């Protein structure tokens, strides 16, 4: 069964939500991100120093 | 320390985390054995809902009591179809009739929202109080709307 | 029904002994128990509900605990009162039972 | 990429606002990241950076 | 909080209806359960069945609910029980408390009890 | 012997006490930590009041009785928000539902 709810992408707070039909028990979901990365496509240009 | 969004940034990958941006669209396919039929879970017959306590808060500053004449005592869960109320807990216990208690956190100040329990809902409805502080250590909890009125 | 069992139905003491009441339900009923005390001639009194909560006015010597299948009922140092009948009972899965008793007399 | 143990198979879609704090071109030091238009590789003028 | 009383004791005739009403004082009957409880002397206790106070609905115990009736009296702040077709097996103090469930406190008052005795 | 406003004088140091003398504003900071919520304490409901004694009098000659119904046992004040009456006593322990 395809079923599809927006979460809010917030680090540490829980989100819940009941998936029923007209004959079947609810059945609950839960989703809790608890650490949302962000990494980026990165090449090296190049290094700089003192010289 | 400059970033949007309250971006934390790292360097090893280089990258930035807990970035309170936009939402994640999730979409769940349950398998079709997973499901379980009503007449085997605990049946509510004849709730009742009353706001016992509401304080207007970023956390769960909100207590309610359920009433509930159960056909069979065991748990089952609870959920508010709105965004007027966010729930602290999942799911409760209940054992034939008696009383449950649900913690939430709210927006609006003349609260009403439909408590969706355990194959039936309850149209829990009050007057709430504001909070005690002006700032608070922790993120919103309660999705925010529009109406706040008399 | 919920088939409530009590452990042991006799048990013999004296003033000032420790004394422990098992109850076990037949299926699963959280935390949902209550403890009663009854004496000859008398109605029954609520000691102890919700496996742990002491009613008010019965004395801090009594405790419960247990959740799920197995509670306990303890009297720290019984007390001459507290010879009696004690029973357990589930308000859960149809219907609400109580446990055969547990007799406490003076040995 | 779904995740799909038990059964049931979870696909986070793409995130709603695309957004980053990089701009196209940045710089790592000392475990800090700085945007910054650093000179294109054989650019680089005297006195700055590069 | 809540005081119960059941009526008085005395006989019932086997096979005939026996008959209790349980009066509530100091409190009303417009929340919770209201239950029927006996115990044979020298015996157990043995619920008999509820009435929820909102909605007025009852539970039985299987081995009597084919002769049990609970009514509930809003005009008295009363309710009762009738059990039909009564034996010698139905001999019993006869209790009437707040018992099965509440939604804030049950089974915390019990009448004092009332001897039913089932003779010729 | 004659000050005004019934004050007593003493010497060492030099002073008037007791004088029953206009009010003194005072002001509370309470601070936020100390305050509870209202679903811990002791709720009350469906409470009745009646005044089974009273005798207009400068003293507490004045009696009545609360029936309550409590949400659990416990103890909390009880005021009164006007002039009309002043209390001897500030707080009250309850037992579900009974009187005080």
């Amino acid at each position: 069964y395809e079923h599809a709810t927006t979460m809010p992408s917030q680090a540490g707070i829980s989100y819940n939500t009941i998936v029923n039909r007209a004959g079947y028990a609810p059945l609950p979901i839960s989703i809790t991100p608890t650490k949302i990365k962000l990494i980026p496509t990165v090449n090296l240009e190049y290094v700089t120093c003192h010289y | 320390f400059t970033a949007p969004f309250g971006c934390e940034i790292y360097t090893n990958p280089i990258r930035a985390e807990n970035c309170a941006v936009g939402s994640i669209p999730l979409a769940f396919d349950i398998p079709d054995a997973l499901f379980t039929r009503v007449s085997e879970t605990p049946t509510l017959s004849a709730a009742e809902c009353t706001l016992n306590e509401c304080v207007y808060s970023s956390d769960f500053g909100g207590i309610a009591t359920v009433k509930y004449s159960a056909s069979k005592s065991g748990k089952c869960a609870v959920h508010v179809p709105s965004g007027t109320a966010t729930l602290k807990e999942a799911a409760v216990e209940l054992t034939e009739q008696g009383s449950a208690t649900i913690h939430f956190s709210t927006a609006n100040i003349h609260p009403e929202f439909r408590l969706q329990i355990c194959t039936s809902y309850v149209t829990c409805k009050g007057d709430c109080h504001p909070p005690k502080d002006h700032i608070v250590t922790h993120p919103q909890y309660h999705a925010q709307t529009f109406t706040a009125a008399v | 029904d919920i088939q409530m069992t009590q452990s042991p139905s006799s048990l013999s003491a004296s003033v000032g002994d420790t004394v422990t009441i098992t109850c076990r339900a037949s299926q699963s009923i959280s935390s949902w128990l209550a403890w009663y005390q009854q004496k000859p001639g008398k109605a029954p009194n609520l000691l102890i509900y919700k496996a742990s909560s002491l009613q008010t006015g019965v004395p801090s010597r009594f405790s419960g605990s247990g959740s799920e299948t197995h509670f306990t009922l303890t009297i720290s140092s019984l007390q001459s009162e507290d010879f009696a009948t004690y029973y357990c009972q589930q308000y859960i899965s149809r219907p609400w039972t109580f446990g055969q008793g547990t007799k406490v007399e003076i040995k | 990429t779904p995740v799909n143990f038990n059964g049931v198979k979870i696909t986070a879609g793409p995130l709603s606002t695309a957004w980053t704090p990089f701009d196209r071109k940045i710089v790592q030091y000392a475990g800090e990241i700085y945007n910054y238009d650093f000179p294109e590789y054989g650019a680089g003028q005297p006195g700055a950076f590069g | 909080q809540v005081q119960l009383q059941e009526s008085g004791p005395g006989l019932v005739k086997p096979s005939e209806t026996l008959s209790l009403t349980c009066t509530v004082s100091g409190g009303s009957i417009s929340g919770y359960y209201w239950n029927w409880i006996r115990q044979s002397p020298g015996k157990g206790l043995e619920w008999i069945g509820n009435m929820y106070d909102s909605t007025g609905d009852t539970n039985y115990n299987p081995s009597l609910k084919s002769r049990v009736t609970l009514s509930i009296d809003t005009s008295k702040n009363q309710f009762s029980m009738k059990l039909n077709s009564v034996t010698a097996a139905d001999t019993a103090v006869y209790f009437c408390a707040s018992g099965s469930g509440d939604w804030f406190g049950y089974f915390y008052r019990w009448g004092q009890g009332v001897l039913v005795t089932v003779s010729s």
